[PDB]
């Protein structure tokens, strides 16, 4: 051919030498040179929406680097007595090195061994024999509500006021090797404590939080949870299959876990959650989570990844 | 936990046969789970592979019921069914009373047995009339229940025996382990306990209960009048003392280390199979003492627990405005027997089949789950607590961010300009027809607004051109532009610019750069009109044969793209080949 | 020297072969290849810090994208006489092509007419004959008020509800060529509609906005704003100069531009408002504007710009 | 405005004399600024430029004060120090009444006037006492109104004639340009209109003034009895009526389009100035007939204005409490005379020299004013209404961004990992002794909690060994750390880590990354105990030689930097260099 080159040199450009030749045609069929770009992972992509969203609706931040955590925290100051399966150590991981924790305020721990062993506040216990050694134990958080219970306990010293917290972090399980779940997963929290707080209130809140999501019509099933009562399970209509899928979950702790801890008897804390990893896979279209965490990602998943535009 | 019921005996208890989707949504109000149906026959195929097929039971159907962690009444056909038909208002919520008899039972407890196993407690069940069906849930019922409250048998047991095959005053004694020798169930020769320790120590089912009392210096046991081993618990019963088809009278006892586990096991399995006895929901005490302290006891308890609520902290908790008589009626179909004694204060019974009524709370739930939760009237927060972003603007922030990522500079530019810029710089004649001009500028520099982004970039580069190579500068602002049908006859559209400056301008490294922004925007390259794509097009201020114009979603022309002409370069001062895309984003939103 | 290359060869990683020779001694004092990355602009980046610390108090971003604006939202909407030195030609630009727009709400217009030329809601006017064809004309917007103006009287049509919105844009100023000031500049205001409002109220909002900015001392100073009364001046104390500088200003809007709208008379509307280059020329030390806005920007400046650490 | 007034002048009307604080402390009280300082002497020296020097005038200082553009009577001396006086309770507020005269001067209008200037307004002030300071400031007050509130004499202009040189009920004309002709202003012959436009096109000051009434077929003209022209204005005046020093009676007139402003304009000017009478603040009134209506009006007005606002309203728009006799005390230091009718009801009455209270929120900024703007009590925004985010994560989000922005991937772990991943691959035999150790695991996975986050990216590099070269991974997370001092034994430390995979890696491409990195937090590289920098160490999971320890401010380790052992590349499948780098962040929040 020509001097037909893709573009014009310099030269060219300054001699005006441009329209004594040819050029070569260009194939608009085809595709340019892909960047050398950085990129961030949709997990963390969805957090951020998470935060932006909780933000916007005038939440603020906790604290959630202990991963670490005594069982009186966990599990004793939440109401759940030590002789049943929710506190079985088949599915709870237990730590043998550090083994103790010493130091707890002895007040409150006394108050908690009270209701737990003989009851009161209204409420009849289990009369079966507290142990202080079994809440010495140090175990790997199974949830984020033992930061909320701190959090609560010390609002309640300082005096109280209106609070909405909320939390995203990691919670461990103790899980065998299959494909359903794994050990670790990143849950999504939010509290409300305010004076004679109801129901409706928290059925409008989180209903305000999935209408940011994208989500608009909803469905309500009781369920049980060891610490909260009233407790409720949502639902939403999946067009994909069909068919009505449970989204996250909600309710309101126990009397029996904040008036030992010093809150007035006027007011109400309420929650909700759900996880992060169950709306990222069904956004991006994703079959295997193992392909998204862990040391097995897939890279050319993270590559092509789109923004979060989670309202579309 | 899961509960299997054949669909035959569910027909059976309700009453009416139940479609799946109708028992589906009977589950979906009440709380439980439809988990999965298989019939017994495919049930054995299918347990331990599809490859181990087992035809040799029964075909009909068998559904796979979950049932809440805190409901003990709801293990068993019996209490499932009895409950879903009080909350259907069908049947009246039973009454358990005591039967009298002259003549009790009795149990006479060791100073020993303080060692291992200190309590005991026992009832017996008059006049039963199993038949196939209800010998297979009793048995059931107990393996539930030792495998989800009793901790795997670790702190209470249960045993059941004949009444008539034995007699006289019970004793549980602590022997020595060389000092008891019986003949185990389902076994011919007689065994002591070390012999029984090394004959179970191989098997699967009785192995993990020995360590329970393994090391321990002693042994329970329970003895008759007539030195006959009953049973040993917790591994084993005797024999001599089985149960089967035949028998129409029932002793249960438990052993326990936990005192109020023992209550309420107790208290489940004699509320729930007491309709099988002749007179239906009747039984009968057993006294048990202790020697080493002298007290006497009587069980089975059947507590009737009397609680005290307050009507508005109830309406405050869930958000309604019930009154009292009808906060009453809607507990009565909880099996709660509800009575209001003055305006604001409401009188609960609680059943014994009910053990997970501790506080105020769970009624209110359970005044909550009969009324619905879908029947509450919500209440939004008000709107000056909840931040509503313009779309534009979020996308466009999350755009710039991944631009950012790309490697590419961001840039800044005035709105203003004047007519040689965007009319002869870019060898457009007629730019000026569709622009806004400015009535009285103080300088040569503001005589109309921008159309276009490119001048702005161009002279950005001719500004900062002693930087090295390649300069890759970018802007997504407004421009405006003249309409007609506008309110006031101009509007602004957001539009994206960048530019590539090198000696080296390829149309492939710009278009890497719109095929990226594409993707980033989640918008495939195909011409199904689903997608975007480009074709040839003619432009006096790009390069003949480089220039293109872009088609999106729908057949919408969103911009151009391509290498600029020598005349434009020149026009600003600039010495080197440019490459340059400006297009819409507003269609994207 | 030795074989003493800068890294070891994969061969000598596969082989065992980095133990049998030397390695060349490293200057610990030098400093490293600069990576290839993309940048973004400090303005920017202010303005997504002002855009975040907005919604974390609970404002509604509005829409701006409205840079010609009629006569009558830019001026007489704000209750700002025609003949008075405010609506100068001066200092505002005046669009010849296209010059006029026809189309008003008809009801309203006629009420600020009526306000303008004889006076009412307990007011005086100015009694001076009000000319249709003056609020025809087109000029560049100087302020952002029009578009708060245009947005309470969209409120006020379908029913009044508490509001907080903000809006950060750019405005247009007729001026010569000088350093002082430039012809366009980035403009920060947020508006705050309620009943009963006070101006303490006002003051604690940007005393928060102002502490979540790095400044806590603030002293005020009687000024005059047309459209706003009572009106103040806001002034932070500065160490490097050690004197007084003001930040910023605020003000509750005339009940002569807000009854003609349809407000209800029990709720009072107040703003605040900044510019966006001062702080940013503060923060990051710049002396000269145009080395950062315009077409002789500098890269340099750009390059080595760290983050928006305004809370430091 | 911008006044400018001698400092001696402010002196001798304030009574004391204030030092240059006290008078910027007085400025900032009341809302007043001083812009500059400068003798009248240095004002002439630089008004032009240093190099022009005039040292001619006065050497006293001279301040130039801004003023508020909606108040008219700040615009003179006698204006602003009355006001300041009365503000800080010194003096009492002035009165301000009309004087009986038996013969007062008449204007008459003609018909033509109505074509060009059809308002004309006028007064009289009486027994002047002129001195050399005050016929300045007179000028000066006539110079700002014609340049501020009469829009550059276009809409209203002012005339000052001798009142005693002239006789006569006056008459204002609109005859033909041809049909006057009169002596000007410092000039010596006599001229024409023609001849008069032709003289003052050539001119500076009155050449923008002609374009006014330039065109018009008639130019406005006022005679006396004798036939003499008194002025045409708004041109210049006549020379016959010229007014010096030893002038006792000033005649005052005001010719306008705009009824309203004339208004203003006159009672400014009768109300500042009507101290230097003989009688203190009384004026004369002048009678103005309209021929071809018939209508007869007097002027100056002086106009008192009575309001009714009422104290509930504001206090809620002020945000105090203050009571009825409060307020009213408060505003009677506002030159407002304020009386109190009934509970929460107050009568306003505002005087001639405030034309700028319109509304009753003008009287609302008067009372806060008074009171003072610092001691009002703020009321904060509830606390579940503003959103605090946590330090940590906002600076590792931000961070994050610009990681992005320099080419890095982000990647994800497991926090649980085996004993050999963190001890014996890293070639550190003792990390185990600073570990947290699991209890009950079910794999030989989950042993230990990690410590470091380099196994993770060495892992990740392992599962996606195929991918092309280079890869450029990192990840900021939290690790797990035994501490003694803790309350359960253990803390979470966030750190940053980053790995380069490729066939090359230099020290120099992940020292860049340092470098960068510590760019975007504001560090610089410094040896000042203010910056950081790096030294050599030695680490057994870094290759010897080219390990290194980071030194952050105030000697603060952070973490480390290097290339890797080929012994741990292999224990973890990898095959070729890498270079690495792991460091604490939270130094730096
Ligand atoms: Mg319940
Ligand atoms: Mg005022």
């Amino acid at each position: 051919l020509a001097k037909q080159e893709a573009d014009l040199t310099p030269e060219m450009i300054a001699s005006g030498s441009w329209k004594e030749k040819q050029f070569k045609k260009y194939n608009f069929e085809s595709l340019g040179v892909v960047p050398s770009s950085g990129h961030l992972h949709p997990l963390m992509k969805v957090r951020s929406e998470f935060r932006q969203i909780f933000f916007s609706m005038g939440f603020s931040e906790m604290a959630t680097n202990r991963y670490v955590e005594s069982s009186f925290w966990n599990f004793d100051a939440l109401f759940q007595p030590q002789q049943h399966p929710a506190r079985d150590a088949h599915d709870t991981f237990f730590v043998s090195d550090p083994a103790i924790s010493v130091k707890f305020p002895e007040d409150y721990l006394e108050r908690v061994k009270t209701v737990h062993s003989k009851g009161g506040y209204g409420s009849a216990g289990y009369n079966y024999d507290w142990k202080i050694e079994e809440a010495q134990k140090n175990v790997l958080r199974t949830h984020t509500t033992a930061v909320s219970a701190r959090q609560l306990y010390q609002l309640a010293q300082e005096g109280f006021r209106p609070s909405k917290l909320f939390s995203i972090d990691r919670v461990f399980r103790n899980e065998t090797l299959d494909a359903t779940h794994l050990a670790e997963f990143h849950q999504v929290e939010g509290v409300i404590a305010e004076k004679n707080l109801s129901l409706a209130h928290l059925i409008g809140i989180f209903t305000e939080f999935f209408k940011k999501l994208g989500i608009t019509d909803l469905r309500f099933k009781p369920t049980y949870n060891p610490y909260t009562e009233p407790s409720m399970e949502i639902f939403a209509y999946h067009k994909g299959l069909a068919k009505w899928v449970e989204i996250g979950n909600s309710g309101m702790f126990r009397p029996e876990m904040l008036l030992p801890m010093g809150l007035p008897a006027d007011v109400n804390v309420a929650g909700y959650g759900l996880s992060l990893e169950r709306p990222t896979m069904i956004k991006y279209g994703i079959n295997n989570i193992r392909d998204l965490f862990g040391s097995k990602i897939d890279l050319e998943v993270v590559y092509n990844n789109p923004i979060c535009r989670l309202d579309k | 936990p899961t509960v299997g019921i054949k669909k035959v005996l569910l027909d059976k208890h309700f009453g009416r046969v139940y479609t799946e989707k109708e028992f589906d949504e009977l589950c979906f109000e009440y709380g439980l789970e439809l988990d999965e149906i298989t019939s017994e026959k495919a049930a054995v195929e299918k347990e331990r592979g599809e490859a181990a097929a087992g035809e040799d039971l029964n075909d009909q159907e068998v559904y796979k019921i979950d049932i809440p962690a805190n409901r003990y009444d709801l293990l068993s056909v019996e209490g499932l069914s009895r409950a879903i038909r009080i909350f259907k208002q069908e049947i009246e919520s039973p009454e358990y009373r005591f039967s009298d008899t002259k003549t009790r039972q009795k149990i006479i407890v060791k100073r020993e047995t303080a060692q291992v196993r200190p309590y005991v407690v026992g009832a017996v069940l008059r006049d039963v009339s199993f038949d196939s069906d209800s010998y297979a849930s009793f048995i059931d019922l107990q393996d539930k229940l030792h495998q989800n409250i009793c901790r795997k048998r670790t702190l209470v047991a249960i045993g059941t025996h004949d009444l008539d095959t034995i007699q006289g005053p019970f004793e549980y004694r602590a022997e020595a382990p060389n000092k008891i020798k019986f003949r185990p169930l389902n076994q011919t020769k007689e065994y002591t306990a070390e012999e029984l320790m090394t004959l179970y120590s191989t098997d699967s089912h009785l192995k993990a209960y020995l360590p329970i009392i393994q090391n321990h210096p002693v042994y329970p046991v329970i003895y008759d009048k007539n030195g006959v081993v009953c049973s040993m618990p917790p591994i084993i019963n005797g024999e001599h003392s089985k149960i089967t088809l035949k028998t129409k009278n029932v002793f249960i006892e438990a052993t326990a280390t936990d005192k109020q586990k023992a209550y309420v096991v107790l208290d489940t399995i004699v509320t729930l199979f007491s309709q099988y006895c002749q007179k239906p929901f009747h039984v009968e005490q057993v006294e048990v003492e202790y020697e080493e302290t002298g007290e006497k006891e009587l069980y089975p308890l059947l507590s009737y627990r009397e609680m005290t609520v307050t009507t508005p902290e109830i309406n405050t908790k869930i958000g309604l405005s019930l009154k009292d008589e009808e906060m009453a009626i809607l507990l009565n179909k909880m099996s709660l027997k509800a009575e209001v004694a003055s305006k604001g204060v409401l009188k609960v019974v609680v059943p014994p089949t009910r053990h997970d009524i501790l506080h105020a709370c769970d009624i209110a739930e359970d005044v909550g789950v009969a009324y619905g939760y879908n029947n509450l009237v919500t209440k939004l927060p008000e709107s000056n607590t909840v931040a509503v972003a313009f779309p534009i603007n979020k996308l466009c922030d999350n755009l710039r961010i991944e631009i950012a990522a790309a490697g590419w500079t961001e840039a800044l530019n005035f709105a203003l300009c004047s007519r040689d810029d965007i009319s002869t710089k870019l060898r457009l004649p007629d730019a000026l027809s569709k622009a806004v001009h400015i009535g009285n500028p103080k300088t040569l520099e503001f005589q109309v607004a921008r159309t276009s982004l490119l001048p702005g970039l161009l002279k950005t580069l001719a500004s900062n051109r002693d930087m090295p190579l390649p300069l890759k500068l970018f802007e997504l602002q407004d421009v405006i532009l003249k309409d007609e049908k506008m309110d006031v006859g101009a509007r602004n559209e957001r539009r994206l610019a960048a530019v590539y400056y090198n000696k080296a301008a390829g149309f492939e490294i710009i278009q890497g750069f719109l095929d990226r922004m594409m993707r980033m925007l989640n918008v495939n390259p195909t011409k199904d009109q689903k997608g975007y794509h480009i074709e040839a097009d003619e432009n006096p201020t790009f390069f003949p044969g480089r220039c293109a114009r872009i088609i999106g979603p729908n057949g919408v022309f969103l911009g151009r793209i391509g290498a600029l002409h020598p005349e434009v370069i020149t026009s600003f001062g600039l010495t080197l080949p440019c490459g340059a895309v400006e297009f819409n984003v507003e269609p994207f939103l």
